[PDB]
């Protein structure tokens, strides 16, 4: 979509200047790319350059500046009348967080200066100059608000593929003699958050570990080489394997399978398309369970963003702010639409505002007339989704269980139990001989936590017997074992771990 | 034949305020 | 009043020092019911920070200085709770007791407020202030308003159709009355009034 | 060739400026009358003053003004910026002032526009940096002092105009302060920012000024370079005969209102969502649209109009509705505000938040302003003997003052709502605060208010919502909206119009929160008000 996005702004802009110019709208001027470093602006950058035969200006960011006085305004001047001088093309300012220090925490004079001649040659650009300029960015944060003017920039794109990859991969590795059993379309689709130089220091990696390998094994002779190492080179596919290994669930919920299938489905039509709600928003989970991991899982695997907050964490002894702090949380939530706002521990908040009359009192009554209005002034638009959790039900305000705000009701044994054990113990090298149902069958009010709690203590007594066992082996050596002594936990230390184990709730 | 210079410019400082509430 | 720690007296001493500097002059003090508070005691920050008030008011008021024309009025409505210290020659020397209007008053009452404004020729005011009692000026204002407002009414209803108001707009408008001040809340005040004199 | 006169053609003028009238034709004025003939100030034997302090909204167009005047009359317009100009460096800030005036008094008679004083200008006593006193320091040594000044007028601008030094403020620096703060100017604005581009034969900009009533101005170009980005985007998704039957409808100006709505202004239906309440509904409609539809009459009958108009009753009656519904046919803005959501534990905050919410209030004519729970706010304060006692007759003071105290009562439209209007003191239902005592209490009604409900609902002809409203019996708009929601949700649950058999469904699931003891206290405190209106009759004179 910002592909498309990009492609439309520099074609649009570009080849039909009479419609523009006959439809009466000549906002556009400079586009800005922001977004996490390594996501390929620099990419399409060269791929916006690379698509047309206008000129093409590249300015970096310190670049501009030199040892004569005011050198800077008048490279800017040269630029920008060498672009409106040549043809209809396009500007690229990289790097543009050095030459706009955001005005307000620099102190110098010759950053002022050059920020004013760009401003005032941003924007002395009439309609028969037909440019437009580029900058790409790495922080969002540090640009003046006077440079993201109306008039300027305004046109911001957020990127946040396997083609360009592949594509990358066969511009760099085809200027050798590769090997004879390679595919890069497993490379492009392995690699996922690589851009433009990650690939090249993935293929230097692999040409360095083909070079350790036909250096132990053929004695190069470091004093003079030989002509039969030279033409008998090849990078093979182990070689970008390990360079690619050497460098930088719902499934995970054990039952309640048509509890999280009601669950996802919901979510999933709420955000769906919205014409048969036209032709014809929140929850919250309570009981004895993992409400945290449903949510954690939500977090994760529902392909929308996520926000979540404790109970107490949004609160402020003082007045206003502990409002404001809610207030600013729901105007993040209202910004990145459409979205989750998990509120852990409801009813710490909440509190059934009631009558208390106090401080406290006062402070809760504001937070729920807070968390009231500003949850209650959610249209269809914006499609936020607010999620509950809790232990106790009974001390959660009967105004925010109130219908048109939060109506759903989804309440939260002993197969979830050897499920979630079964879970927690994935990652972990456990006795072959060992079963978790006798487990499961003895802890019968338990949690997840305290179930946690109790591998932990296992793990730590496994972890004693470990030390012991190395230190006598110490001693022993002093006055051999396996690699450990217990490399798995047995049942001895699961049924120590349980003796002091107790329940959450 | 080229010669140095120094210079001192300035700092900047924080206060602490008292504030009075009303119970 | 402010937020902060010993700046409502720094404000205090700033509007003075601006009036005994430009002097003549006229301070209104408008509800000295929240200010000038008896300071007794309360037993908290709040307790504390009006008392340091009323007592930068005391020492601005009447403390060291060249005793340059500053004309202090105060204008409440609660003046059981106002500390002593102020009610005193030489700083608010006399207290002006303002009743409800009697007849005269509030006949002139009428007719000021009526000055800028088209009236009938035989309309005579009289009846209309005989004819009631316990108001006060504001529930008069009223009384107007709602009749210019029926004959604001006639006139768009019409449309120079009606250039004055008339006695029927005015009987219609009195039709229903305000009657602001109840015994309830002037009983209190014929009481503080007697016990002054 | 041709960019040399494009960029003399562009330049801005007197007639790019829409709605400051008066302030614009006394600036005008008083810059080119030494401009034009000095002969007559030489004649009358007096110098013109030289400083203008322009304070105001942000997004005005007080720099535009500026720079038409420079552009109208042969001055040399320099730019110095606020934050700009100061720096960390001692003796810099300074420095580059001094070379701005002497650049300035060098080469011509010129108008300097130093933009956003307030950052530079201290007062000096609460500062705690050198650097900004002694840029203040230069800045009234460069505006007065031996041969400070040689026919050079200089222009300032600003939000907040009282955090200047009053040494700054003074004759001969900045003596005349202008305050650029209407509909007629709103669509003059519109009329100048449609004017290089054809938008359609049907277009009204009644609709355009009446609709954004809180817009500064440098909102108003945005607007339309929206609305023209946005036509132009949606015009070229299939695409000599393109060029032809281009601009912008309706509809384009609807989505540019829709798509953008902040109107760079701190402000927080149409007469058709409320059912019943029709004598309620006309005496709001009066008492609001006569001040405002018809000033000359009030002028000419030479009275002022009724302001306050206070509710009560039963809670989910739909006194919040009322106020939108009368708000939202006049121009006028809309701040409501609730009782519990201003009283900080702090002294002084809550009296401050007043003001700053009536001076929101009394920034922008006219205003209706929504005070909620006035029984929470005002509390009829007596005697409390205790520090939140305190605090609640320094907020009822405060309200008491802005209400009606040291004002000018311009446009402002108090309008309270509350369930119990027995807690409120005798102060505030004064008439001249909230003087029209409206009292907001059937299955007719009901009826009214389905009908309101269900406006844009595919609808079944097998329903009867006088079978739905005989038998509610004493419920509420409240209840009502919850028997919609729950037949919307049954009827959203089936799709993945409405029918009759979720309305049977729901009907069942009633609740009816309001009691019968608040009922009787309601009719009880209604006769009370009823029998102290004694003595009066049609009252023939
Ligand atoms: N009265 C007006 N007439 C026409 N355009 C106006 C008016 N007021 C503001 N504008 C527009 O608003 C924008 C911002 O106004 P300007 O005076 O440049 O700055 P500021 O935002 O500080 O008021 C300008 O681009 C101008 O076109
Ligand atoms: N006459 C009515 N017609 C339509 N809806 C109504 C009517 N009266 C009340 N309502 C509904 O009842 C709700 C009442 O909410 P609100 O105005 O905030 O409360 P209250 O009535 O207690 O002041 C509104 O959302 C409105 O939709």
């Amino acid at each position: 979509k910002q592909m498309a996005q990009i492609r439309e702004m520099v074609e649009l802009p570009l080849r039909h200047p009479q419609l523009f110019k006959a439809i009466g709208i000549k906002p556009p001027r400079g586009v800005l790319m922001y977004g996490p470093p390594g996501t390929g602006k620099t990419l399409m950058a060269r791929a916006v350059a690379n698509e047309t035969g206008a000129f093409f200006f590249l300015i970096n960011g310190p670049e501009v500046m030199s040892k004569m006085a005011g050198e800077s305004e008048s490279n800017l001047r040269k630029a920008f009348e060498e672009a409106e001088k040549n043809a209809p093309a396009i500007i690229f300012i990289d790097e543009i967080d050095s030459i706009a220090p955001k005005r307000d925490k620099t102190n110098g004079e010759v950053e002022r200066r050059v920020v004013s001649q760009l401003l005032t040659l941003m924007d002395g650009m009439k309609a028969r100059s037909n440019v437009v300029v580029i900058a790409a960015t790495n922080r969002p944060n540090s640009i003046d608000p006077a440079l993201r003017r109306f008039g300027r920039f305004d046109r911001e794109v957020d990127i946040g593929d396997a083609t360009g990859r592949l594509e990358v991969l066969r511009i760099h590795t085809k200027n050798m003699k590769l090997a004879d059993d390679v595919d890069l379309e497993a490379l492009a689709a392995e690699t996922h958050g690589y851009v433009g130089a990650d690939i090249a220091s993935l293929c230097s990696e692999a040409a360095m570990q083909q070079i350790r390998e036909k250096m132990d094994l053929i004695d190069l002779d470091e004093d003079e080489i030989d002509a039969e190492v030279l033409d008998s080179l090849g990078v093979t596919m182990d070689n970008f394997r390990f360079a690619l290994g050497n460098s930088n669930t719902w499934d995970d919920v054990g039952g309640l399978d048509e509890i999280k299938e009601e669950l996802k489905e919901t979510v999933e039509y709420p955000v769906l398309h919205p014409d048969q709600y036209t032709k014809f928003k929140g929850v919250l989970f309570y009981g004895p369970t993992g409400k945290t991991l449903l949510a954690k899982a939500v977090a994760t695997e529902v392909s929308a963003n996520f926000i979540s907050v404790k109970g107490p964490e949004l609160l402020s002894m003082w007045y206003g702010e502990s409002e404001s702090n809610i207030r600013d949380i729901f105007d993040k939530a209202r910004a990145a639409a459409p979205t989750v706002v998990f509120l852990d521990e409801l009813d710490s908040i909440a509190k059934a505002r009631g009558g208390s009359l106090g401080d406290a009192g006062g402070a809760s009554d504001r937070v729920v007339n807070q968390l009231l209005t500003e949850m209650d002034g959610m249209n269809a638009k914006k499609n936020v989704f607010v999620i509950g959790a809790t232990n106790r039900p009974d001390q959660i305000d009967p105004a925010i269980l109130r219908p048109g705000r939060l109506d759903q009701l989804i309440y939260v044994d002993e197969n979830a139990r050897l499920s979630i054990l079964n879970a927690q113990l994935r990652k972990t090298p456990l006795e072959p001989g060992l079963e978790l149902t006798a487990i499961a069958k003895a802890t019968q009010g338990f949690s997840g936590a305290d179930l946690l709690y109790i591998v932990q203590r296992a793990a730590k007594y496994a972890i004693k017997d470990s030390i012991e066992a190395h230190r006598q082996h110490e001693a022993e050596k002093e006055v051999e074992p396996e690699v450990d002594p217990v490399p798995y936990i047995t049942k001895e230390h699961f049924a120590e771990a349980m003796k002091t184990a107790k329940r959450s709730v | 034949a080229a010669a140095a210079a120094a210079a001192a410019a300035a700092a900047a400082a924080v206060a602490v305020a008292v504030a009075v509430a009303a119970a | 009043l402010s937020m902060w720690y010993g700046e409502s007296e720094s404000n205090i001493r700033d509007i003075f020092d601006k009036a005994r500097a430009a002097a003549p002059t006229v301070v209104f003090l408008d509800e000295l019911d929240s200010i000038a508070k008896a300071r007794g005691g309360s037993l908290g920050d709040a307790g504390g920070a009006s008392d340091r008030v009323v007592n930068q008011l005391l020492t601005e008021m009447d403390g060291m200085n060249a005793k340059k024309n500053v004309f202090v009025i105060g204008a409440t409505n609660r003046p059981d709770q106002i500390d002593p210290a102020i009610l005193r020659p030489g700083r608010l020397d006399q207290l002006i007791y303002v009743p409800l209007p009697d007849e005269n008053a509030r006949l002139s009452i009428l007719n000021a407020q009526l000055r800028k404004t088209p009236l009938e020729p035989g309309l005579e005011l009289t009846a209309i202030a005989k004819a009631t009692q316990g108001f006060s000026g504001a529930d008069l204002l009223y009384i107007v308003q709602r009749a210019a407002k029926y004959a604001i009414k006639d006139s768009i209803e019409a449309h120079d159709p009606v250039p004055y108001i008339t006695k029927e707009h005015f009987a219609e408008a009195m039709k229903t009355a305000k009657r602001s001040v109840s015994d309830a809340e002037l009983r209190r005040y014929e009481a503080y009034s007697q016990q002054m004199k």
